[PDB]
């Protein structure tokens, strides 16, 4: 019983397919003929290479974007990981126009100019404009009358930080919108309310199309950290660009602190907990997929890169339900050792490289691998099948009940046409 | 074989437990 | 609910040989277009074909919504119908050709194949561990059932569906794990010593027994714009909703593409193209139609129906005038099906149809009163005068229309050729273009 | 089946060894001289010497320039980049369009690069971190160093953290029994799952369980990456992938297009270069195309006469189908296709032919048997007599309609009844028109 | 180094000129055009010697004449370290800067300052490296060997280069450069020692060394506004910078000239296709030029008695008059064959296309017939065709099949001329039908 | 137009008592059974006994004896509407809000 099954390229095996058509300039009639004939061979070895798995011809590894970075590394009882990704690119800059323009000396005037414009002549002085603070303060409700001074003279980024929920009088011109007075309602209320649901939209349509479980299908293609700047001879220049890049409040906000270290400020230091520097600002992830640019190469795309070895992982469920010995025909090695790994994955009974004996001896196996005498032996697959019926025929009469051989086909290829 | 479960680590942190007749709350 | 101008329309009409039926399924009339429609409708529907663009036209007040709306009830459900306007593609912060190519990416639905884990019992001890701050979280779940009890291990998410949501021990929750979703079913151990801090009425269920934990597959279908603007940066499910989706790149379409192709490869997922809508097609510049004719030539395109009620008249960006305002190259890659005018019967069985969906009664003289003036004057007319014609019989106190209503409904109210008629000899009242105007009466 | 939507029946040019182009070869009919200009084409892209070399495709409506566009693409494989474009998309609201016009340039121009990458993976064993003696001094943060220990299959390694390190491996939410990945080129943490040495049934965040990794902790591994330049300029003015506050900030931002500077291009040709003459990268040029040019303004035309004089530009294919046109942007300049006399003389012009009875008939016979289709000889000489009349494509797109009225008689035949109901049923331009013009109100 | 596979001008060296600025028939990759290579001469001559600011000149003529290859001589023989900055005319009209911004930026990148200093560097091969830890490990000692080929000391290391040296790995055979006042510290590559691969430093070990850093002013005007970092010079959005801190730039340059801690370099702009720049952007060119920090301005343009942009008249090269009566114009004239032959034959040198005397001499025919461009277009397209057929000089064959293959603008225009019921007119009509 | 019904609990701080466990755990302190906490309200007065879990939001709002309160029924989630009117003179110099005393029942269900 003679039956053979047609398999269909799958995406990267055509793209690896017309990668190898367009690279040897077109002369497929050429490998047509010296295919029906049988440097041409090592030409059809690696289109042999490319449909039987696309991993011989390229091992597929860990997908993560290009670092455009210059780090420090090995050129080969603990060690030491510090981080030190730079950037390649270098900006230079002169000596004389830090010192000259944005440092205070002796003859400049940055400090005073600075002092002039920020304190001296701001509006929000209470020692100059006490009227203005009091308006201000009638106006919004803010039980200081520096609150104003503190505003205008800080950055967004340390007012957006260190914004605490302070209360504020009652006799204000500033009351509280309806949008308002609906959102705070709903802070802590639970399923089933009629103002909650009518308020919570969002989270509905998370649970309800299953976005926990779903996949990250983007990730850049390079990814840099910013461009390094570089004055030579000074330590003031790569002070300030530490405390820039490393600023501890703002990276300190961007996320935790460990709970043990939690628990050796609060009780065996005696810090409370409003003195913390606080945390947990980062935004969370839409997912644990999305979380970074970085994939791993799984053992479900795998089976499905290949289209020969997914037809035989459906068909092998039918043997083994059947049961079966089945046995494999292979033509190189490195697919036996591909066979050895995807065994050991699927957790199968095999051989392990006399067998002629364990063959006969052990029933408890299921597959066998050998690369070009049984007898209860009822299924044999020709994988890397090749119609010289000098080989074919040696394979068949080597190894009582009904015999099926079967043989994999992919179509479009040159295994159509042999 | 009987595969061993995950070590739960827990230390410095509150305890809220939640039991049939009686709750607590575990403080530092 | 409330009425709607297609609210009698729901499905085409049509036999298993696509014939039309004369007066079926709210539709009456039209025996062409909606045979046209029912084989454009059978086109979407085997999902073989792509980039197709279908042109419908005619005069005003025929019919071509009408079609449209047919078409999208008889598409039937978890087909992607997108219906804009002509004038929604210019926009303050997208391009043009932006808008377009997220209106067409929102016709194409993918439907992904899930497996999911459902569990139910009663909880039996909650136990919830926490750092000092508050961020740390993780803690075990004791849940039990009639047969089986099995302790299980807790996340943030899942204790944040356990705060709120308040469970207690003897309460019986439902967990899907695919989902994260925490449903209360009921309690059933009725505790005695309540503190009386609110004021519950939980129902009381029964055990649950046999299996704790069951596996199901779930099936939902997701548009392809979504996964575009879900990938685009950190907090794109915010911008589902806010719109604020800026100009998405290339690579991303592109990235998107080939993870979509992948998943159709191994059969986690099927594409389901669907039908995008355009009415008013030729408000749009010419670059539109330029972007659309190279559009409809991609892998990922959706069947695009467009309606025009306009003759001969000039293409909006250009300087010369053109059939349906559309130039050549638009008209050369789209078919045409064309809609005729009504006769009286039809206007009486639409009319007959409208004060059906409508719940009035009309009395046989009304409606052919109403039949003589939507003959005379347009369709939408004698259409819009059945409600008021019933909100001044409810007057008199009788539930039934009759002429004298219908009557005084059309002289209170006005045509568009009595309003001419009006305007054209007094107009001295009304400011001219010039911006001439007579306001003292002597 | 499959899909397909108005081309895919084109395989490439379908040339000899020669360069001489075969009657029916790759899905083409007729186009001979097309064809073999642009097998020209073709190899002059793949010897990857010459930079700003302009073609341009003119000819009529349906006469197979956007097919000539693909078979240029299909011939050249998926290695060279290609940049399909219509000429409405360099009209962004968000920056100017010589920009989207310079973008799209740096774009169509690919690299390869094989890049070493230090790693550390494992199962995390142990992980204990050390306090400081101040924490609230104002300077200097929480803790000071994380003691971590990995362990892998024959191997343990045991590493001591500066704390940027670890704000990344707390952000990716690691636990004791879970493995992870950290690429040493960057600082990136990626968290794989638990370990599966471990029980797998007692969960609820529907986690899958990978085994330990092979080999050591400390690695070097080879990955060969395909990149743009367009990419490196992109990553270069937002930058993200850095530890650092601004990396960090630069993620939680919506993105936007924004005017990127010379000096950043000249200094990602510098480290390219440089990166060149180490052996380790190649270059790759590839080809942009532009349909429907005629939509571009005069300035975008001005700005191209200077984009295409630069040292790393590409190879520009253009298309229109335009006779004697007023340029967009101006009042009285009229010129061939609608594109400025001052292009043309920078441009290789290649003409497209009309097509006749005969390849009407065999193209619809391709449609036919792409689609999956069988019709009679009748029918399809009824077909070509109307593409004739008509128009090609309106002959291609009715056979799918005829398709269908076909297998609602319970055929599997289209026949001349079948053709003849598509032409009561849908109206091509001409007949639509004819109706407009004999019409009561616009009709 | 500048990566470039083929340019357009890549011939042009610079401007062929004797010492008594006399221009050679053939020199530099430039042939002919000998009143306007001279007119250039002139004003390499002026920018060189940097005492005049605030010029303006005009090269005008007919298309395909050399006007960029002029602007591209003068670009090549400037050299390095004197700023040039090229625009086009359509390049300014931004969504996010006004056109007087664009200008004023692309004004002040053309004029750099020459500021010289001088740092001490630490260049050698590293030898051993010890670390020790004390039993608690709270402080830690270190010795450094380093070497280069003449001499060999021992460093006693302290705790902030320890951590400088634990970071970035360095091993033994290592060859390093270490900056002491910053703290930064390169790895330069690995020695050649079998037992990336550079040689062993010479010398002395501590070396003081001066580099001259070349600074624009568009540069230090992006700094000096605390509006934006320096990464805004990447980015791109600088955003309409104020005026005040160029005031402020301006008089620190100049008690820096005064001081002699600077030297101030001017340099050239070139704006390709002036004429389509709005009369605004002309009227303030006309008073951006006689500011004292002014580079020298090069505007090319090929137009006729055209219309001005953002007007409703016409003046002479689409400029206005008052434009251009602050400009000297230098004219550019058509070229001949043998000119034509000239040009034919250095693009065939720079291609690496191999000419037979027949190719050169039909090329040269259907140069001077059609186009300078075409023939320069149609002599890199044949030798494909050539080598189709397997052989190395192109011949007359396969210049008439390349000549077949690609059109020309008149041939195009006359075959469009009788088939315009099958194009798009200007009224959108075309016929797509074969029959009726 | 929506309607609701709400469930309250409002009136003035009378004592504020965790109440500890019978057994408590090792390795922690104060391990809370339940809390005791009074109200006071006009011509009303009632103790009630509450979650454990309502002490982080006792000591969130900075709630102190005398103070008038807000205890929504269902969520817990206690609110400080202000100080006692009775406490206005109880420092010379202070920042808060005093607010009357609440009418009505301390219990009370409002459509
Ligand atoms: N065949 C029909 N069946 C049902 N209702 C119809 C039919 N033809 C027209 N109508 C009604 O007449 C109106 C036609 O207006 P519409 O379809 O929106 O614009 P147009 O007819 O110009 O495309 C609709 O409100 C629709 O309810
Ligand atoms: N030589 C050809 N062989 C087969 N099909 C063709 C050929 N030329 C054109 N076609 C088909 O005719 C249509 C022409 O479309 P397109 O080339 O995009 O328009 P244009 O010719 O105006 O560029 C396409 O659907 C294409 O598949
Ligand atoms: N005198 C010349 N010497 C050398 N090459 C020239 C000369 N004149 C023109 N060319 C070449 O002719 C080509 C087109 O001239 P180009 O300078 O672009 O014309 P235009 O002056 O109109 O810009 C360029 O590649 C240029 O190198």
């Amino acid at each position: 019983i003679e039956i053979d099954v047609l398999c269909d390229l799958t995406q990267r095996q055509a793209k690896l397919y017309q990668v190898l058509k367009s690279q040897i300039s077109t002369n497929y009639d050429a490998i047509e003929n010296a295919a029906t004939n049988d440097n041409l061979i090592n030409a059809v070895m690696q289109f042999r290479k490319v449909c039987n798995h696309p991993d011989l011809f390229e091992r597929a590894d860990v997908d993560s974007p290009f670092s455009f970075t210059t780090f420090g590394k090995t050129t080969s009882k603990f060690t030491d990981l510090i981080y030190s990704s730079r950037n390649p690119i270098k900006y230079s800059l002169p000596r004389l126009i830090y010192e000259d323009l944005i440092l205070p000396n002796y003859n400049n005037d940055v400090d005073i100019a600075n002092k002039l414009k920020n304190v001296k002549f701001n509006i929000f002085n209470p020692s100059t404009n006490y009227e203005l603070c009091l308006f201000l303060s009638k106006l919004t409700g803010e039980p200081s009358l520096n609150e104003f001074f503190r505003v205008s003279t800080t950055p967004l980024l340390k007012r957006v930080i260190e914004r605490t929920n302070g209360p504020k009088n009652t006799d204000s011109l500033s009351f509280k919108t309806i949008t308002q007075e609906l959102l705070e309602v709903t802070r802590n209320a639970p399923s089933e309310g009629v103002m909650a649901s009518l308020l919570n939209v969002e989270k509905h349509a998370y649970e309800r199309e299953y976005l926990n479980c779903i996949q990250r299908g983007y990730h850049p293609n390079v990814s840099a950290p910013p461009v390094t700047i570089e004055v030579l001879g000074s330590s003031h220049v790569t002070n300030s660009i530490n405390n820039e890049l490393f600023d501890p409040l703002i990276s300190q906000a961007l996320s935790d602190i460990p709970a043990i270290t939690q628990y050796n400020m609060h009780v065996k230091k005696g810090i409370p907990v409003e003195d913390f520097p606080k945390t947990g600002l980062f935004p969370e992830p839409l997912n644990k997929n999305f979380s970074s640019n970085i994939s791993m190469p799984s053992m479900d795309r795998f089976i499905t890169e290949s289209a020969k070895l997914r037809k035989l992982d459906e068909l092998l469920v039918k043997l083994k339900s059947e049961g079966h010995r089945v046995l494999i025909y292979f033509q190189m090695t490195k697919m036996m050792d591909l066979m050895e790994e995807y065994l050991t994955y699927r957790q199968y009974n095999h051989i392990r490289l006399d067998l002629v004996h364990d063959w006969q001896t052990n029933p408890e196996i299921f597959v066998f691998l050998l690369s070009t005498n049984l007898t209860a032996a009822d299924t044999v697959i020709f994988y890397d099948s090749d119609w010289n019926p000098t080989i074919d025929s040696q394979a068949m009469d080597r190894a009582t009940r009904q015999v099926t051989v079967y043989r994999l086909l992919v179509r479009g290829t040159i295994e159509e046409r042999m | 074989f009987v595969k061993p479960r995950r070590p739960y680590n827990s230390e410095g942190m509150t305890r809220i437990l939640r039991r049939y007749e009686e709750d607590l709350f575990c403080t530092f | 609910s409330l009425i709607a101008a297609h609210s009698h329309i729901t499905g085409l009409g049509l036999d298993e040989n696509l014939q039309p039926r004369p007066t079926s399924e709210g539709m009456v009339g039209q025996l062409q277009a909606r045979r046209a429609a029912g084989v454009i409708l059978k086109m979407v529907q085997n999902g073989t074909i792509a980039g197709r663009a279908v042109l419908v036209a005619g005069p005003p007040s025929t019919g071509k919504t009408a079609l449209a709306m047919g078409v999208s009830q008889s598409l039937g459900k978890d087909v992607p119908f997108t219906a804009i306007a002509g004038s929604e593609i210019f926009s303050l912060e997208l391009s043009k050709t932006e808008a377009l190519t997220q209106a067409f990416r929102k016709s194409i639905g993918i439907k992904i194949k899930e497996e999911t884990e459902l569990i139910e019992g009663e909880v039996v001890e909650i136990q919830i561990d926490r750092s000092i701050t508050g961020g740390h979280k993780q803690g075990k779940l004791t849940i039990k059932t009639t047969d089986m009890e099995t302790i299980y291990e807790l996340g943030n998410k899942m204790i944040d569906g356990l705060t709120k949501e308040k469970v207690l021990a003897g309460d019986v929750i439902s967990i899907d794990k695919a989902s994260g979703k925490i449903t209360k079913l009921g309690r059933s151990f009725a505790r005695s010593r309540d503190y009386d801090a609110m004021g519950a009425d939980t129902r009381f269920v029964q055990c649950p027994e046999g299996e704790l934990q069951k596996r199901k597959t779930v099936v939902h279908t997701v548009s392809l714009h979504e996964i575009d603007v879900i990938n685009s940066r950190t907090q794109g499910f915010l911008a589902l909703f806010t719109g604020d989706t800026g100009e998405i790149r290339s690579e991303v379409r592109d990235q998107i593409n080939t993870k979509v192709a992948e998943w159709k490869e191994e059969g986690k997922a099927e594409i389901v193209p669907g039908v995008l809508f355009i009415d008013e097609v030729h408000m749009l510049d010419i670059e539109c139609f330029s972007f659309i004719n190279r559009a409809l030539e991609d892998e990922f395109a959706p069947i695009v129906m467009m309606a025009t009620n306009r003759g001969v008249s000039k293409t909006r960006g250009t300087n010369y005038k053109s059939p349906h305002g559309l130039p050549l190259d638009l008209l050369d890659r789209s078919i045409i099906i064309t809609t005729k005018s009504y006769n009286e019967q039809e206007i009486k069985t639409i009319l007959s149809i409208r004060a059906q969906e409508e719940e009035v009664e009309l009395s046989s003289d009304a409606l052919d009163l109403l039949t003589k003036t939507g003959v005379e004057t347009s369709l939408r007319y004698s259409s819009n005068l059945i409600s008021v014609a019933q909100q001044i019989a409810m007057k008199r106190k009788n539930n039934t229309v009759e002429v004298e209503d219908v009557k005084r409904a059309y002289l209170l109210f006005l045509d568009s050729a009595r309003s001419v008629k009006y305007v054209q000899e007094n107009e001295s009242q009304y400011i001219d273009d010039q911006g001439n105007v007579q306001i003292s009466i002597a | 089946v499959t899909r397909t939507a108005a081309h895919t029946h084109i395989k490439g040019l379908g040339l000899d060894e020669s360069g001489v182009a075969k009657r029916v070869e790759g899905g083409f009919v007729g186009q001979i001289e097309a064809r073999e200009a642009c097998g020209v084409i073709v190899d002059l892209i793949k010897a990857k010497k010459m930079s700003g070399r302009a073609i341009l495709l003119a000819g009529g409506p349906s006469t197979g320039k956007t097919a000539l566009a693909l078979a240029i693409s299909q011939e050249l494989g998926p290695k060279v980049p290609f940049c399909p474009l219509v000429g409405s998309e360099l009209y962004s609201v968000e920056v100017k369009k010589t920009e989207t016009l310079m973008e799209n340039f740096r774009r169509a121009i690919g690299l390869r690069i094989k890049e070493t990458k230090e790693v550390y993976e494992g199962e995390v064993t142990e992980l204990t971190p050390e306090d400081a003696e101040n924490p609230l001094g104002g300077y200097g943060k929480t803790i000071s160093h994380v003691i971590v220990g990995l362990k892998s299959a024959k191997g343990t390694k045991t590493l001591r953290l500066d704390p940027t390190i670890y704000e990344s491996i707390q952000r990716e939410k690691v636990s004791i029994g879970d493995v992870i990945y950290i690429e040493a080129n960057t600082g990136a943490v990626k968290r794989v799952g638990r370990s599966d040495a471990y029980a797998t049934e007692f969960d609820l965040e529907t986690e899958e369980y990978v085994p330990l990794p092979k080999g050591e902790v400390h690695k070097k591994k080879e990955i060969v990456q395909d990149v743009t330049l367009h990419d490196l300029d992109v990553a270069n003015a937002r930058p993200q992938g850095g530890q650092d506050v601004i990396s960090m900030m630069g993620q939680l931002l919506k993105p936007k297009k924004t005017e990127i500077t010379e000096k950043l291009r000249q200094e990602v040709n510098k480290v390219v270069a440089k990166y060149i003459d180490q052996g380790v990268a190649e270059l790759i040029p590839g080809v942009l195309f532009i349909d429907e040019v005629n939509m571009l303004d005069i300035e975008i035309f001005t700005y191209l006469n200077k984009a295409l004089e630069s040292n790393i530009a590409p190879v520009v294919v253009l298309a229109s189908n335009r006779g004697m046109t007023t340029v967009r942007g101006t009042e009285d300049v009229i010129s061939p296709h609608g594109v400025p006399p001052d292009l043309i003389d920078r441009l290789l012009i290649v003409r497209t032919l009309p097509y006749d009875k005969d390849e009407i008939r065999t193209i619809i016979e391709r449609r036919a048997t792409v689609e999956r289709l069988q019709v009679e000889s009748s029918a399809l000489d009824l077909l070509a007599t109307m593409g004739t009349e008509t128009s090609l494509r309106y002959a291609l797109q009715l056979l799918a309609p005829c398709g269908i009225l076909a297998q609602t008689s319970n055929r599997k035949e289209i026949v001349v009844n079948d053709v003849n109901e598509a032409k009561l049923l849908f109206l091509d331009a001409k007949r639509s028109t004819k109706i407009l013009e004999t019409s009561a109100n616009y009709l």
